[PDB]
């Protein structure tokens, strides 16, 4: 129950790129969409549920230092877990990526947990 | 990007000719992104801050609109960018690793504007057109007018510079000061006085806009409360 | 519902223009009023309550999202459920037109639920 | 039990000038003084309270907006209920009245009720 | 009982110059270094803590109006109730004022109440 | 019980370079990674839980205060007590000290307790 887990799939000096808020079922819910700052690859979507799946308690952290990190533009590193919404029109829109952590990510290296 | 884009209240038959002038001789980078050489401070910034994103021009057309005071009429100058037009972004990378800090409030803002900074005057060929927005005061619409197109375009058909501002005197430490926006988080540099309203001697009378801190406005939108 | 369920209409490029807060009965409330822009497309007016709709849980979001969109003035996008608010002195002043997603607009397309 | 009765009034082209914090009987409270417009009236002085009156509810949205109009110093619409905080002291020192709403005045137009 | 009680004692021009956060016991408490801007006096420190004494309810509004204030470093008058912290360790390091008011200082007047 | 313990360890001009948000076992965790300035090396890592130790109650004071001293980048006193998290996997991704106290360094003396 960590973000640090093998389960937990993370991408290095994302920057979120654009963002959402709305309201699925009874728990708000904010959604970021991050492009690689190189221009090559999809873009990493990542969404997080004021009261759905394991990660709750995180989710009032998350929403805070995504838009810390949406206004600042800052280089981040994105963790996710994959495989979390099952509600098809909710993966077929957003995603079903968890947003489960951030870091700040730097030139040299990038901080959080590795591997 | 391409073009950018200036909101002046001068009538075209006197941007085409004139043009935009440098304020001074302030080459500060720190100094010009919170404004304090530009209108909102010494006035005398070598920059002319131009915005490529067409939201913004319209913010601050409707900043400058919605007042109550405001006794003019507002032009949106579309610009050719050319070698001498410089995103603040590449510069500000470039500053922080030769021994300076831009914190987040100077990172955020920069984010916000989608500024371009010209170093020379902006030539009367680089503009293309002027368009005359339209302050419809009962309704209170901010719409797109007669929209005049210059002559003098050279059409090159070039781009901006990617890389750093040249010459970029050494960053100040331990700064601790303000940064001036107006209207809707609209940074300094981009009201009409930001640059040389002194045309044949004369100056337009119109008004001087009232600049307030950015910082605790953009820890406001961080910290969302 | 979902703010991207088939109910939910949606208005891309809009500026919040006006911000209004207040209480009404004993819930907050907070209206936004969009750029007239051009063209046919009225102002859209959409006011979100604290403690009485169906869309309670994401209240806060939107009010903290809309607040930084209505300082930063950034294109958005909209997405708002009308005929929501039923009282009638409410819906001759602000509109019935009940906040329920905000998302974040980088021209082309905006991210977040379509259709 | 709204900002929009005929008990409320509202005075526009207003702007913040001044802020207050404290607490009042174990009641947190905030009060701003709008400078702007003189002539020969008064400052106008609106003062909330955190667990006090009616207008519990809107206390937190009515803060951070009067702090986010105050940092701003764009010209606002004051709603305000006279004839509250029956505090002698609390009256002769910053005012009777309540902040029941703040909205944005664009020169023609202020959003919110009117009349 | 209340920030323009007779036993508070307001400093009128006195810029936030140094901030601190901690922990006492269980309640999370936050100081502020307060200096003239003339330099004039000696630089007076304010604590508020999160659960203890009788300003409980205005911790949170105090701590929010001092960040903005050491964030913008304007001239501020405090309002401080001497003598609330007992314990000898916190006296020594810190005041055994507490923090009870915050107002904005417009050039010559204050706001606030006085006396 | 307090930041100015003889427990508690304390680095002065600090600054605070990385930031990571994450969940670990039902409690929201932040951590901070700050450096020495002028590059002397051996940065400080320290991590706060929101459901964990016995710093629960000053977890969000120290949250939004990092957070603001992540954004100004100022010199600041960091206030940890070592050997707190016991997780092998935790300590050995980003610390075992606990992030007890944020203090304010005017390049002169921090603000804070001493020792």
């Amino acid at each position: 129950e960590w973000t640090g887990d093998s389960s937990i799939n993370y991408y290095s000096d994302e920057v979120i790129s654009d963002f959402h808020v709305g309201q699925f079922n009874r728990s708000a819910y904010f959604c970021i969409k991050t492009v690689k700052k190189s221009g090559e690859g999809t873009p990493i979507i990542a969404c997080a549920l004021s009261h759905d799946s394991k990660w709750i308690p995180s989710f009032n952290i998350m929403l805070e230092q995504a838009r810390n990190f949406y206004i600042t533009g800052h280089s981040i590193r994105v963790y996710v877990q994959p495989n979390v919404w099952s509600n098809k029109s909710f993966i077929e829109a957003l995603s079903s990526n968890a947003l489960v952590g951030l870091s700040s990510c730097s030139t040299s290296e990038c901080f959080g947990p590795v591997k | 990007i391409d073009f950018v884009y200036r909101v002046d209240p001068n009538p075209p038959d006197v941007i085409f000719r004139d043009g935009f002038s440098l304020l001074g001789y302030n080459r500060d980078l720190q100094q010009l992104i919170s404004g304090r050489s530009c209108a909102g401070g010494s006035s005398d910034s070598r920059y002319i801050v131009t915005t490529s994103d067409i939201n913004k021009t319209y913010a601050i057309a409707r900043a400058y609109y919605s007042h109550s005071k405001f006794k003019g009429n507002l032009y949106r100058y579309k610009i050719r960018a050319d070698n001498n037009f410089y995103s603040l972004t590449p510069s500000v990378n470039y500053l922080e690793s030769q021994g300076g800090h831009f914190n987040a409030y100077e990172k955020s803002m920069i984010r916000l504007q989608s500024e371009y900074v010209s170093t020379l005057s902006i030539l009367p060929e680089n503009i293309q057109k002027a368009v005359a927005l339209v302050y419809d005061s009962s309704t209170g619409q901010i719409k797109d007018g007669t929209s005049t197109i210059n002559t003098d375009y050279v059409s090159i058909s070039s781009v901006s510079n990617p890389g750093v501002i040249p010459f970029l005197p050494e960053p100040q430490a331990n700064t601790q000061q303000r940064i001036d926006a107006f209207g809707s988080l609209i940074s300094s540099c981009f009201s009409i006085y930001s640059v040389c309203q002194t045309h044949r001697g004369q100056k337009t009378e119109v008004y001087k806009m009232p600049f307030y801190d950015a910082r605790p406005v953009i820890q406001f939108i961080i910290s969302g409360n």
